[PDB]
């Protein structure tokens, strides 16, 4: 590799760079020069012809990155040479190309293949190192502009079905689902038939991962209002067992994916955190010690055991007493209207509070 | 993964830019300097800088790197934390003259961490644009570069960010240092007000047709994140502790008013 | 530390190591005299140091803890209440000491009344010498 | 005589009649005199004096190692002089042991790199020797010494740690985290690693002494696991309870102490409940133990000034509840009321996009000020370089003016 | 308007000065009274507008030994290269106390003000004064004391100087009041955080909610005060 602070004239310059690369890159290095400047063909001679024995060429391919964007059609040719990156199965110097381009600098995230081709690349190029960095780079653009052509977002959803597991993760996986199902739920893949298998995956996401607290992230904004609850889905499989807290309530709700998963140990997690919360939010933020013995169908210090799990959950959060007042405020399991009514209570309660009290404040201010 | 991805800053960098840009050394638009800081394995921690007298022109680039050693001589004497990470200049981005400012910094040659201070009249134009140079091969002329973009963030000492937010309110309108805790109460009532102004409309959001979607079980939790702090749930022995803690710290305030006098009663008798 | 037992390791064995205990024929009594002088008084430093949060103090536990019988303990705890003048309710039929000192942040109010009372004295002494 | 020898070490060097250390002359003179210090100290000696004869030996000969191009094998002896002292500073001063056991391990870990020690059973067991004893620094018991100026003592606790090269004496938890962040915690023979991972992370107020005591008794198996370690166990089991009691104090507000007798399976009960107070009497947590029926409440908040914290900094993990102090309720009205204001709102988003433009009006004025300071303060940049710099020189010239005026009427 | 006694104006410290102070805030010297620099201003309308100031690095490992003047001679060279000359119109510290006038530093303040009477001496206060009012104290020393010079002396020139009765505190000037248009781009950094990269503004609001919850914001100050009250009063 040599300079690109030369005359520009970069295709003739990259031709002098392709002569250093592969011999098949070299035969169409200067053979691309006799015909034209050739912003496609000589520019495809990096895109077609391989990084010869190693990916040490990438300095010249960063030139071949930006040469097929501004003088030529950008995402037509950059869709090639990024599948060469996955094909060598290396993730460092391929990522040097993908970092230089990624979006909105050196090539203008349109209408998004500029993210997407680089986004599809570095998901396949890097397993869980560079593939993470484009997710907030998506998400900071998601709340500004998701790809309005939904198929790129569906292709991103295809990746958010892939990077759901192309990341070797469980909650970044679920975060990749929470980039997916958020954009699934609001506006992409509607296509309710596509929203079948996504909500079928959300049944997996709620019982393989029991961290919906029961169905509460699926009752927070819109996995229940878009992904239909009792449809072909039967997404309310989890939510029927989310309040009833015994084996028969799980096992008969257990379809043969869940009845063969199996659901036997997230049960008493779920039996806990509902009877914790629906003990707590009902009986009422100070519940008795022998009540949870009757709630959780257990003995004395096992109630004392599960409160430690429940305070570490921070669904309930205060100091506990040994003989009464077991589970307490910070309310993480779903209180669908009762916390909304409490939202309707507290915004009335704060209105009487802070307005009276800022007057008490501005007296001493 | 290739190293240069993110630069973390403070406005003390933007202080040292703009104080050397708004006393200016006659550098009407181009005020150029040398950033100093450290890196961490993918990230860059720039925490202070200073402007060397530069002159970037066609095709003159003046970099008094000996003074950028001498400023580094002074700053390493002051603060042993920072290393010369590059050169900062004002707007705008990639130039063939920066290729010269590469070379004066490539005389030193640590990793190329640039800071272009986009002197723009806009909002989306970022006031500090950071770049690492890619390809970055170049055994041929000076330094042929493409700038991989670097994102600018603020993560360093936090009461400086309490300080600069007071400075940004001093930027807004001073806001001198007189009332601060009493003024915090009105700020505490101001954040209280938009909370009530939003979430009662979030009551109204679902009450009109179909709002309070991202507020059903988030703002119900966002208010729960407050009421776990204040008020405690509603215990009356808590208030009895509180009214004791009224009468505790008021008695502390009472004896502070007593020691207000008795300090003077030794002071003013010996000044008859 | 308020532990009586730990003093006995540091004194009795070491004065036998240095033969200092080995000097009297009465020294077994003198040790046994100083057994209780360690037991009764480290019970006080047990009460003196842990004083703000002790608001109910046993007499059944302290008779078992510091190995001290009740007519000593009644001679301890009454003189812990009477002679030290600690605000302390006592029910010797119930064998219960109830103290409630109130307060440790107002100990700084005591620490400032340590300061400002000196303020009034030398202010008065400023006029005492000068007149 | 050891003071005499140290002087007839020093004054003989202070002769400097053809004598150096770098020929390894004074480095065995060290090795003799260091032994002369360290043996009598351990055997039977006053500790205040001969350890200064050791510390003045170790410090000067650290400079003589610095003179003689640091020899790592007398530094391995200095490591052993530390390793001697790690026994002694578990006998004499834990903050020195905070210095020396951290100096024990890394100066050995240097020799794991320098000498390439193939002691993969021992080095995996000297690291657990380096983890467990290293944090345990309880509350001081010295009430007179606080009146007798503790800051002089901690200075000497600092100063002879500056001698060893670990200048500030490190704490309980952050000194563990030195050994944790360094990858030798991975290299622990994994029972202690698990014994740590009960004591550190799996943090359950009723279910902690049940899982450590099995592994505490594991490392009580003495004959090969470094008999330093077996004295480190009950003082770790002492630090187990202080790790435990606050975790009981900050999930539970009133444990039943008759249950807490059973729910804490400590070896003793009377020395347990005494060490319960021996925490709380020295202000480590809130207990009500001399209730006559043997209960033990904690309270929330009700004592929340210093005594719950041991003494201002906790030893447990963040299971504590929301407590309230000075300007909580004001600053919770600042953030947790603005917690709905920045992200989910549009009410700030319409106000601060306005402010995004309200600055941009001033920023359009700022470019007018980018030319106005260019117009004004450039002229100030030259004039304040000259005119007001003469006014400092006026204060230097008027001083010369008053001198000649005073030299006229005398 | 902002004059004191016949030579001195108030100080006007814009925020771009302030940030370089809080680069060396209460660090590189935490329990060590770093004289954090000399206030290099300029004499303009009613106000000593500080332009840039340089933190003086005393030999700070656990103490403070006076370092090179060649530092100060090169910082005045570094500042003359790009900005205003060394018009030191004060000196400033913070430095580990709430509102204290250090007697030996007051003597360093006295001969400073005998040399340049146009001087106020800044005592910065971060949140270690528990916030807390008057976080910026540009305390100058009494010109009636600058009259009877030198200095305050112990048995002679103490009856003589206090029958004149020079004041003991005098003229803590109001410091920052105005948009001085050095403001310009840190105002423009405020609108961006305001704007959609607003993660850094709430973190400073997050610094409120935890400053009040668990710190002895009153008690640890008062315990340092009750320390300072029971000692310094009885010695007088």
């Amino acid at each position: 590799f040599i300079d690109i602070s030369e005359e520009d004239q970069a295709a003739e310059l990259r031709a002098y760079l392709k002569s250093k690369g592969a011999e098949i890159s070299e035969e169409n290095s200067e053979g691309g020069l006799h015909v034209d400047l050739a912003q496609i063909i000589e520019a495809c001679d990096v895109c077609l012809k391989e990084d010869d024995k190693d990916v040490e060429s990438v300095m010249n391919s960063v030139v071949s990155l930006l040469l097929i964007l501004e003088p030529d059609k950008q995402e037509a040719l950059i869709e090639s040479l990024c599948e060469k990156l996955v094909k060598f199965r290396e993730g460092e110097r391929p990522s040097l190309r993908l970092q230089l381009l990624s979006n909105l600098f050196h090539g203008m995230d349109k209408n998004t293949p500029v993210r997407y081709t680089v986004y599809c690349s570095l998901i396949k190029v890097a397993a869980s190192c560079g593939a993470i960095q484009y997710i907030p780079t998506e998400l900071d653009q998601v709340r500004k502009w998701i790809s309005d052509w939904n198929l790129t977002t569906e292709k991103k959803h295809t990746l958010l079905r892939l990077l759901y597991e192309a990341l070797v993760d469980c909650k970044k996986s679920d975060a990749a689902s929470k980039v997916m199902v958020e954009l699934l739920g609001s506006y992409t893949e509607d296509n309710a038939s596509q929203a079948r298998v996504d909500a079928h995956r959300c049944i997996v996401r709620a019982l393989k991962d029991p961290n919906a607290f029961l169905f509460d992230h699926l009752l927070t904004l819109k996995p229940v209002k878009f992904l239909e609850g009792e449809l072909i889905h039967d997404l309310l499989t989890i939510f029927v067992s989310a309040k009833l807290a015994s084996y028969v309530k799980f096992y008969q709700n257990n379809k043969d994916f869940i009845d063969s998963l199996g659901l036997l140990h997230e049960q008493n997690m779920a039996k806990m955190r509902l009877l914790t919360f629906m003990g707590m939010a009902v009986e009422n933020k100070e519940i008795s010690f022998d009540t949870m013995q009757q709630e959780l169908q257990i003995g004395a210090d096992d109630v004392e055991a599960f409160v430690i799990d429940a305070v570490r959950t921070k669904m309930v959060y205060c100091k506990i007493d040994q003989t009464q007042r077991k589970v307490v405020v910070s309310h993480s399991t779903h209180r669908t209207f009762g916390k909304q009514q409490w939202q309707q209570l507290y915004d009335t309660l704060n209105a009487w509070k802070q307005n009276l009290n800022k007057v008490k404040n501005s007296l001493l201010s | 993964f290739p190293g240069g991805r993110v630069v973390r800053l403070h406005p003390v960098i933007l202080a040292s830019i703009v104080d050397s840009y708004e006393r200016r050394n006659e550098g009407a638009a181009r005020v150029i300097g040398t950033l100093l800081g450290t890196v961490d394995k993918h990230s860059v921690e720039v925490t202070n800088c200073f402007s060397v007298p530069h002159n970037e022109s066609e095709d003159e680039v003046a970099v008094d790197m000996e003074f950028a050693k001498n400023m580094y001589e002074l700053h390493k004497k002051v603060s042993p934390n920072e290393l010369i990470l590059g050169w900062y200049a004002t707007g705008h981005d990639i130039t063939e003259h920066s290729v010269l400012i590469h070379e004066y910094y490539s005389r030193e040659a640590p990793n190329p961490i640039h800071l272009t201070v986009d002197t723009s009249l806009q909002n989306g134009r970022m006031s500090i644009k950071a770049y690492v140079s890619t390809s970055m091969g170049v055994p041929g002329r000076t330094m042929g570069v493409m700038f991989t973009p670097l994102t600018v963030k603020y993560a360093y000492y936090d009461t400086e960010r309490i300080g600069v937010d007071l400075i940004m309110k001093t930027c807004f309108s001073p806001n001198r240092v007189i009332g601060l805790s009493s003024d915090l109460q009105q700020v505490g009532g101001a954040s209280a007000r938009i909370q009530d102004a939003l979430s009662t409309v979030l009551q109204y959001a679902e009450d009109v047709l179909s709002g309070k979607v991202s507020a059903d079980n988030t703002v119900g939790r966002f208010l729960m994140s407050l009421v776990n702090q204040v008020p405690k749930i509603v215990p009356d022995d808590f208030e009895t502790m509180l009214n004791s803690n009224i009468n505790d710290l008021l008695m502390v305030t009472y004896l502070a008013n007593l020691t207000q006098s008795q300090i003077a009663l030794n002071e003013k008798l010996v000044n008859l | 530390m308020g532990d009586w037992k730990t003093c006995h390791s540091f004194i009795i064995n070491e004065k036998m190591n240095g033969k200092v205990w080995d000097l009297f024929p009465e020294a077994d009594k003198v040790r046994t005299m100083l057994v209780r002088k360690i037991q009764e008084e480290s019970l006080r430093t047990y009460l003196f140091t842990y004083s703000s949060v002790y608001d109910s103090i046993s007499m059944e536990t302290l008779s078992d803890m510091f190995e001290l019988d009740l007519p000593t303990v009644h001679s301890i705890i009454s003189k812990m209440i009477i002679n030290e003048e600690l605000m302390a309710s006592l029910d010797q039929p119930t064998q219960t000491v109830v103290m409630h000192r109130t307060e440790p942040t107002a100990q700084q109010n005591l620490a400032l009344q340590l300061a400002e009372k000196l303020g009034s004295l030398v202010e008065n002494n400023e006029r005492v010498f000068d007149h | 005589k050891l003071c005499d020898n140290l002087r007839m070490h020093l004054s003989q060097i202070q002769r400097h009649h053809n004598q150096s250390t770098a020929i390894n002359l004074n480095n065995p003179e060290s090795q003799s005199m260091h032994l002369e210090t360290r043996l009598v100290q351990l055997d039977s000696a006053i500790s205040m004096e001969l350890w200064q004869e050791a510390f003045k030996a170790v410090e000067d000969i650290h400079g003589l190692f610095s003179l003689s191009k640091k020899p790592p094998k007398p530094q391995l002896m200095a490591n052993y002089y530390n390793k001697v002292s790690t026994v002694f500073w578990k006998s004499g001063n834990a903050l020195f042991h905070a210095s020396t056991l951290h100096r024990l391990y890394h100066l050995s870990r240097e020799m794991r790199k320098n000498l390439t020690q193939d002691e993969m059973q021992r080095m995996s067991t000297r690291v657990l020797l380096a983890t467990l004893s290293i944090p345990i620094t309880p509350e001081r018991t010295d009430i007179a010494r606080l009146l007798d100026m503790d800051g002089i003592i901690v200075e000497k606790q600092r100063r002879l740690a500056t001698l060893l090269g670990l200048q500030a004496p490190p704490t309980r938890i952050g000194l563990i985290n030195d050994m944790v962040r360094f990858n030798v915690l991975q290299y622990v023979v994994p029972e202690v690693k698990d014994l740590y991972n009960w004591l550190e992370v799996e943090f359950n107020p009723l279910k902690l002494c049940e899982r450590v005591t099995k592994v505490l008794n594991w490392v009580r198996e003495q004959p090969e696991k470094e008999p330093e370690l077996q004295q480190y166990v009950p003082q770790l089991q002492s630090n187990t309870i202080l790790r435990l009691l606050q975790q009981v104090a900050q999930i539970y507000q009133s444990i039943e102490f008759s249950r807490l007798t059973s729910l804490v399976p400590f070896v003793d009960a009377f020395q347990l409940e005494r060490a319960i107070v021996d925490a709380a009497r020295h202000c480590d947590l809130q207990v009500r133990i001399d209730h006559t029926s043997r209960t033990l409440s904690f309270g929330s908040d009700l004592n929340y000034a210093t005594r719950e914290d041991a003494p201002i900094g906790p030893h447990l993990q963040s299971m504590p509840s929301e407590q309230i102090r000075n300007q909580l309720t004001a600053m919770s009205s600042v953030l947790a009321k603005a917690l709905e204001v920045i992200k989910p709102a549009h009410i700030l988003q319409e106000k601060e996009e306005q402010h995004q433009l309200a600055v941009t009006a001033y920023l359009k004025n700022s470019r007018k000020e980018h030319q106005r300071i260019l117009a004004r303060r450039q002229t100030i940049e030259e004039r304040k370089e000259r005119l007001e710099s003469l006014n400092i020189q006026r204060e230097k010239e008027e001083l010369e003016q008053r001198e000649a005026e005073l030299q006229k009427v005398r | 308007g902002g004059s004191g006694d016949s030579a001195v104006k108030q100080v006007q410290i814009d925020g771009l000065v302030v940030l370089k102070i809080i680069k060396h805030y209460q660090e590189e010297g935490q329990g060590t009274e770093v004289v954090q620099g000399v206030l290099l201003g300029l004499v303009v309308e009613d106000r000593l507008e500080i332009t840039n100031c340089f933190p003086f690095p005393q030999h700070t490992e656990d103490d403070a030994d006076f370092d090179e003047v060649q530092y100060q001679m090169e910082m005045m060279r570094s500042l003359r290269h790009v900005n205003i000359d060394h018009l030191h119109v004060g000196w400033y510290q913070s430095t580990y106390y709430g509102s204290f006038v250090t007697r030996a530093l007051l003597d360093s303040q006295f001969s400073y003000q005998h040399a340049i009477e146009e001087s106020v001496v800044l005592i910065y206060d971060p949140i270690k004064t528990a916030q807390g009012s008057l976080s910026l104290k540009a305390y100058r020393l009494t010109p009636k004391l600058m009259e009877v010079c030198k200095e305050k002396d112990f048995s002679p020139e103490a009856l003589k100087k206090a029958n004149i009765t020079f004041e003991h505190m005098f003229e803590e000037v109001p410091i920052v009041i105005k948009n001085s248009h050095l403001i310009n781009v840190l105002m423009w950094e405020l609108e961006k955080k305001s704007a959609v990269a607003d993660k850094h503004e709430l973190l400073s609001l997050a610094s409120s909610n935890h400053l009040g919850k668990n710190l002895q914001l009153l008690m640890d100050r008062v315990d340092e005060m009750s320390q300072d009250i029971v000692k310094y009063n009885t010695y007088m």
